[PDB]
RNA sequence: AUUAAACCUUGUACCUUUUGCAUAAUGAACUAACUAGAAAACUUCUAACUAAAAGAAUUACAGCUAGAAACCCCGAAACCAAAC
């Protein structure tokens, strides 16, 4: 194989930037705040998987439910095919029955 | 162009051996090299 | 113009006359002329503990750590706490001053 | 590997046992870090074992040079001029003590 | 005038309350001005570092969402027609130029879509983690109890110098009862300083305490934390979401 | 092994595969990069609280909650729709 003939540039991480310093604050907003807000409400992400977890087939179906009607034609077609592939895998294949 | 700094580092030492061994430098007295105090070494010689 | 006082050392050596200081401090705090069995007297009263421990810290220069504050149930516990010395010398400092044999040499890079 | 490697005959340095036995190990140098988990085991070695070892072998000059470091390294110098370096990264005091005694012998 | 604080709630008879040295940030030499009594079941619980590990990992994972994605062999452009006949050419059999065995093909088992790592520990477990973290700081002399956060001047330099004088760690976490009432002088100083991070009482978390060497707690915040956490034990199981009206819950 | 590179002694390529055998039969000129095990019903292990556990709907004659722990790749002849 081949390896670099020079050392790559040093990578410097500032561990006291604002994002890292205050990471985690308000994770106990509920228990310490009279349960006004559940901590799951603080997650920033796709609408269909805020405060939710599942396997890919479940993830595929959940993406369709929330934004199935606002998706592009090609993206929706690929999602439908992705669901049908996963369905036959998880429900008809695998070592265990 | 792979990730990481370590693979380059191990190779940089491989380059070190290639250059030094192919073209060795002239010998230098042990005094010039690190970890030398004259008095302590003299004591050990007698002991 | 708040000027930071010079940093204090975090090493404490028990004074020989520590007993005289402690007995005098107890007398001053409560004014009972050191009733017999003074050590057994408890520090349950919040005001009593604060006056005693704080006064000793000002004079001696060492104060009970918050972690060890609760275990100072009685004067005897307070007396024992001050008696034990506190050293700021690192374990390396002992090696440097240990007078190691000549064949052993140590150099500090930090 | 026998055909793939060099070989020699049994030998000594200067007829070590004919006259007076002279210790072959000449110098040991150990570099350590004040604040590093990997060198923690070696820091214990310097606290206790190094002093005993120095007196036991008075013909081995010992250099300890604590520095900001990632891997503690021991360099052994013999009288014939041969050098040997062994990595001590994250080794306990028991391992170092046994390892150093092999170098002296 | 010794500032004396005692537990408002009832301590178990067998347990003895822990104590702390109340301090004031107003003066450089105002190290000790009062004495406090901290509830044992909050500041003296048994030392268990697995719960700190459990909560610390939780404060890492549930938020996590990963956006790494790789196309599969069907989503890759092209690869519809069969490249060549099975036999007669002396080459292996392939049904699409876009397969996992082909340069430019689709990944075999790669990251798919956005993934979520969301899970919540039980309510008592995460509350217990806060109690454990509180004791660890107290015993290791990293927790300082203060009456109020008032400072003589807004200059950041004063706050940094004071920490060294009092032997506090480089990174200090400051907790106040409520965000709205916090003094303006502290606000200016802490904002300019990276290591000194100021949070409100409700935003206390295990991860923040682990990252920050020392922790400064105001007296009202200690009472606030003491009630919240000690409510978690001696409580029923929720008939409802707690936010809904309850007979004896704020 | 050897004083000595070769002479002297010992030794039926590899993988897959056939029965657990090959002197078979498949596959490989060589180099670099790429190229195939994925899910938590039941079980085990680890903790929180405990006739109760769970941050609403769930389960319970010691349970309940949370964590960790699992099930691949390439390849037809074809079939249907719509263009050309
Ligand atoms: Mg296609
Ligand atoms: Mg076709
Ligand atoms: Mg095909
Ligand atoms: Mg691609
Ligand atoms: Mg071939
Ligand atoms: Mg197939």
């Amino acid at each position: 194989a081949f390896v670099r003939l020079t050392l790559p540039p040093p990578k410097v991480v500032d561990r006291w930037n604002e994002k890292r310093a205050l990471f985690g604050v308000y994770d106990n907003i509920g228990i310490l705040g009279n349960f006004e807000k559940h901590p799951k409400e603080l997650i920033k992400g796709p609408v269909w998987l805020r405060g939710w977890r599942g396997n890919e087939l479940q993830r595929c179906v959940r993406k369709k439910k929330f934004v199935g009607n606002r998706m592009f034609i090609e993206d929706l077609h690929n999602l439908n095919k992705r669901i049908s592939y996963l369905y036959k895998h998880f429900n008809r294949h695998g070592k265990y029955r | 162009v792979k990730k990481g700094f370590r693979a380059a580092f191990r190779f940089q030492k491989e380059l070190e051996r290639w250059r030094l061994l192919r073209c060795p430098p002239p010998p230098v007295r042990r005094s010039e090299k690190p970890n030398w105090d004259y008095h302590a070494e003299v004591q050990a010689f007698g002991s | 113009v708040l000027v930071c006082p010079p940093l204090r050392s975090r090493a404490y050596t028990p004074p020989s006359d520590l007993q005289s200081r402690l007995e005098s401090h107890i007398k001053e705090v409560l004014g009972s002329s050191l009733p017999n069995n003074w050590q057994d007297i408890s520090l349950d009263d919040g005001h009593m503990k604060f006056r005693l421990l704080a006064g000793l810290a000002d004079g001696l220069g060492h104060a009970v750590p918050n972690s060890r504050l609760h275990q100072m149930c009685r004067v005897r516990d307070v007396l024992d706490f001050y008696n034990v010395p506190v050293q700021d010398k690192s374990k390396f400092d002992e090696l440097v001053a240990s007078n190691l044999p000549p064949n052993l040499k140590i150099s500090w890079s930090y | 590997t026998g055909r793939g490697t060099s070989s020699r005959f049994l030998t000594s340095v200067l007829h070590n046992g004919l006259g007076r036995y002279v210790q072959q190990l000449q110098r040991l140098s150990l570099s350590l870090s004040r604040d590093a988990p990997s060198s923690r085991g070696a820091r214990e070695f310097v606290e206790r074992e190094v002093t005993d070892f120095a007196r036991r072998n008075p013909g081995v000059v010992v250099y300890v040079n604590p520095r900001p470091c990632a891997m503690p390294r021991i360099v052994a110098e013999y009288l014939n001029g041969a050098v040997r370096e062994e990595n001590v990264n994250s080794k306990s005091v028991e391992e170092i003590k046994s390892l150093v005694q092999k170098l002296a012998d | 005038d010794p500032v004396l604080r005692k537990c408002e709630l009832r301590i178990p008879v067998h347990r003895r309350p822990v104590q702390a040295w109340v301090e004031s940030l107003r003066g450089f030499e105002q190290e000790r001005i009062g004495l406090a009594e901290l509830h044992p079941d909050v500041f003296a619980t048994a030392p268990r570092l697995d719960i700190v590990h459990q909560v610390a990992i939780w404060q890492r994972n549930f938020r996590r969402i990963s956006y790494a994605n790789t196309k599969t062999r069907a989503e890759v452009s092209g690869g519809g027609r069969k490249p060549w006949q099975q036999k007669g050419s002396g080459r292996a059999r392939h049904g699409s130029i876009r397969s996992p065995l082909w340069r430019g093909g689709g990944v075999a088992h790669g990251p798919r879509g956005p993934t979520s790592y969301y899970y919540m520990l039980p309510m008592k477990v995460r509350a217990l983690g806060l109690k454990v973290a509180l004791t660890v700081k107290l015993m290791q002399d990293d927790l300082h109890i203060v009456d109020s956060l008032e400072l003589p001047t807004a200059d950041p330099q004063y706050l940094t110098e004071l920490a060294q004088y009092r032997h506090w760690g480089s990174s200090v976490l400051l907790v106040d009862l409520t965000h709205e009432e916090m003094p303006k002088n502290v606000v200016a100083a802490t904002s300019g300083l990276n290591s000194f991070n100021l949070i409100p009482a409700v935003g206390l978390n295990v991860y923040s305490m682990l990252k920050h060497q020392t922790l400064v707690l105001t007296l009202p915040s200690v009472a606030f934390l003491e009630d919240k956490l000690l409510w978690q034990d001696s409580r029923y199981t929720p008939l409802y979401p707690f936010r809904l009206p309850y007979s004896d819950f704020p």
